[PDB]
């Protein structure tokens, strides 16, 4: 009906069909704490629905009310839970209630209570239909919501909808290749559709994910997949690899492709590779380099590692 | 060397400046950002050197202190989004005071627990107000504000025994837990279930059955650990998935490995802070949340024997992080902040402060190795990398709380 | 920035 912010919005303590119910006032002792100085309009709002709450009114007034105390305070989960309640109880239309929380997610695209009401609504109507075109919507305004991108996740795995997500993670990385959350998605398609076992599809990801690193060389996104999708095999089980990235080294001396060759040796020296002495050399060389020139950040981790690699394979 | 009163500062070198970003002449809206806040940082930086001449970095802890008294009394409406967190606000303040070694009055911490016993629910666990139902963050800070006060009165308040049936009340098959009744499920509910159940001594055999499992799911192919199995690494959430394990006594059901060289990325090789995401923005309060996971990957090694652990600081650059956040993060008028241009609220005054200090002390064994920039008077009290309370806050609960029995559990 |  009325609004917080319309001009004919009248005060709870005002309204002739609520004056059958007496407000319940917060109590927050005698000496209060962190006690913020509520607006009027806010305190009214609250104090009725602590009247209604106390009651348990499962009321059509109550619903209404709670539209009011979410607009107020949308972290409330209360008063998020309670109307739920009310959903249930009163038999509301859950495709208008979607049409609700889909303004609201909107306006407060980052509260974890409303992309959770949402959820629920989708899981009582097992209807997901409307899921992947809200979210991109919402993705379109701020491509790294986390929120956004976990709901998604969700709606993909419960209803099985993995046919255009590929599509859609590769139209986002040209918008941004330097979106971290979509290198994730793509991890996310692949593990649970075709898997990474296949070599053929291995392949396809290394080698779109080279051509990446070629064209923005200091985007570590792209650098942290390839190492994410071979760490599990082992990085020395790719001896071309290392061959490929020793050719772009002396043009492409990045702290993330030297990093990248210290990952390589740690595991050559961790499956016996041959001239074992050498290879240590080299890992102990580029640690120091790390430390002292390209990722001085990182020093002690490369401190670290240089020790941990003497530790494991001196002999 | 150099005199007391100058201090030179790594983020001041001459060689710093090699640490802007390299967009590779490939602009998208990630380095536009990004370049944004460099920009912005190194106008900051230089505005702290004179030549040759650095003086002492400053902690304003007076201005501090007093945002943080007025705050733990009263807030302005602007404070209305936060009507269901108000034990946060009760834990934010009062870490920050105990950061900052200000002492709280009896009076004010009697209200606070009188305060605090108005938001536990009936039910079990603590609000987010009076009346409000019980959700385990709340409930997290709750339990640590209490903690942090330290007295009888305080760790009496806490309803032990429906404390522990509210956990089972939430606890899922799959090893997770739903923050609230109806509510979302995320790695957070596992380190407020796990902080408030060991410190108050009811952890069952059951309880965290399959928990740490579930946690391990959350470590992604980045090595950090996301909120739910297959989501982005997250330095919040990765975080309250170490700090879990670590109360299970779980940690090595992780790659250690991949969860290091992830955090250790996480620091800005130009901003000296920390970002939450990889190719995301510097952020003041991930200064707790990511460089605090490097005390609890060290005590982690340590405990299995790690011959290349370093006995003197964290694998982290400790002097760079407390660069970001005394000259980034501090408002002139008290409190602290994201970055510059942001303002100021009682969240990131208690996690800056909070990392601050993990980044001034390190701690292993009997091994003790402190690096407070700046003037001395910046060493802030230590935090304990689990809890994020004072270590002696820690022992002083567990210990009054192991003398309890586990609430009708032998 | 929000916890909850
Ligand atoms: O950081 C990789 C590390 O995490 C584990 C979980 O402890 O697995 C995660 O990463 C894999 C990719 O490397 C994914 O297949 C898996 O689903 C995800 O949980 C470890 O197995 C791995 O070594
Ligand atoms: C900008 C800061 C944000 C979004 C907060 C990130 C941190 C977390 C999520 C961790 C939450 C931790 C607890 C509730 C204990
Ligand atoms: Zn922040």
């Amino acid at each position: 009906f009325v609004s917080l912010d319309s001009p004919s919005y009248v005060l709870y303590r005002d309204r002739a069909e609520w004056a059958d119910i007496d407000p319940v006032p917060q109590n927050d002792g005698p000496n209060p704490v962190v006690q913020i100085i509520y607006s009027d309009k806010f305190r009214d709002v609250y104090d009725y629905f602590r009247a209604v709450l106390q009651r348990d009114e499962r009321s059509e007034r109550a619903f209404k009310l709670t539209r009011d105390a979410i607009e107020l305070n949308a972290a409330n989960y209360t008063v998020w839970h309670f109307r739920r309640v009310l959903l249930k109880s009163l038999q509301k239309d859950l495709h208008e209630e979607m049409n609700y929380i889909t303004a609201i997610i909107e306006e407060q695209p980052k509260n974890y209570q409303v992309w959770h009401h949402r959820r629920v609504l989708v899981e009582w109507l097992r209807d997901p239909s409307q899921e992947l075109e809200f979210i991109a919507d919402i993705l379109n305004q701020d491509a790294k919501n986390y929120h956004a991108w976990q709901h998604r996740q969700w709606v993909i795995q419960e209803f099985k909808l993995w046919d255009n997500e590929l599509q859609y993670v590769d139209q986002l990385l040209k918008e941004d290749v330097r979106n971290n959350s979509v290198w994730n998605q793509r991890y996310f398609v692949i593990s649970n559709t075709t898997g990474y076992n296949d070599r053929a599809v291995l392949e396809r990801e290394v080698q779109y994910t080279l051509e990446m690193i070629k064209l923005v060389p200091h985007n570590e996104s792209a650098w942290n997949y390839l190492k994410g999708i071979l760490q599990d095999r082992g990085l020395s089980k790719y001896p071309n690899l290392l061959n490929q990235l020793l050719d772009l080294q002396p043009s492409h001396s990045s702290p993330y492709l030297i990093a990248f060759l210290v990952d390589i040796y740690e595991d050559m020296l961790e499956n016996q590779c041959d001239n074992k002495e050498d290879i240590l050399n080299k890992a102990l060389e580029l640690c120091e380099i790390l430390a002292k020139e390209k990722d001085t950040i990182r020093k002690e981790y490369w401190r670290y590692i240089g020790r941990s690699l003497q530790s494991k394979h001196s002999t | 060397s150099s005199p007391v009163w100058s201090e030179p500062l790594y983020s001041l070198r001459p060689e710093h400046a090699r640490e802007r970003l390299q967009d590779d002449s490939v602009e998208t809206v990630t380095s536009i950002e990004q370049a944004k806040v460099e920009e912005k940082i190194q106008e900051v930086f230089s505005s702290y050197k004179f030549n040759h001449l650095v003086p002492r970095l400053v902690l304003q802890r007076e201005k501090h202190f007093h945002y943080l008294k007025r705050g733990l009394r009263q807030l302005t409406d602007a404070y209305e989004c936060l009507d269901a967190s108000r034990p946060w606000l009760c834990y934010w303040i009062l870490h920050s005071l105990e950061l900052l070694d200000e002492p709280i009055p009896q009076i004010v911490a009697t209200d606070v627990c009188q305060f605090l016993e108005l938001c536990q629910s009936p039910e079990g666990g603590f609000g987010g107000g009076p009346g409000q139902y019980p959700h385990l963050a709340p409930t997290y800070a709750a339990v640590n504000a209490l903690c942090i006060i330290g007295t009888e009165e305080a760790y009496d308040i806490i309803n032990r025994e429906k404390l522990l049936q509210y956990l089972y009340s939430l606890k899922q098959p799959d090893g997770s837990f739903l923050m609230h009744v109806g509510g979302e499920v995320d790695v957070r509910s596992a380190y407020c279930a796990a902080s408030v159940a060991s410190l108050t001594n009811i952890i069952t055999p059951d309880l965290f059955e399959g928990t740490a499992e579930w946690i391990a799911r959350c470590q992604n192919w980045e090595g950090g650990i996301g909120g739910v199995p297959g989501m982005e690494a997250h330095g919040g959430y990765t975080f309250c998935g170490l700090a879990a394990l670590v109360i299970l006594k779980r940690e090595r059901s992780l790659n250690l490995k991949s969860l290091l060289q992830w955090v250790t990325s996480r620091q800005m090789r130009f901003e000296g802070g920390f970002q939450g995401r990889c190719n995301k923005l510097v952020d003041g309060c991930y200064s707790f949340w990511q460089a605090g996971l490097l005390p609890l990957l060290h005590r982690a090694l340590h405990a299995q024997g790690d011959p290349a652990l370093s006995m003197s600081h964290w694998m982290f650059h400790q002097q760079a992080l407390q660069e970001y956040i005394l000259m980034c993060c501090q408002c002139p008028a008290g409190g602290l902040l994201d970055k510059p241009g942001k303002s100021r609220d009682f969240y990131h005054t208690c996690y800056c402060l909070s990392g601050l200090s993990i980044a001034q002390h390190f701690g292993s064994g009997a091994m003790l190795h402190d690096v407070v920039l700046g003037v001395p008077e910046n060493a802030l009290q230590p935090t304990h990398p689990v809890y994020n309370i004072g270590p002696d806050k820690v022992i002083q609960a567990t210990t009054y709380f192991l003398q309890k029995p586990v609430p009708g559990f032998e | 920035c929000v916890l909850s």
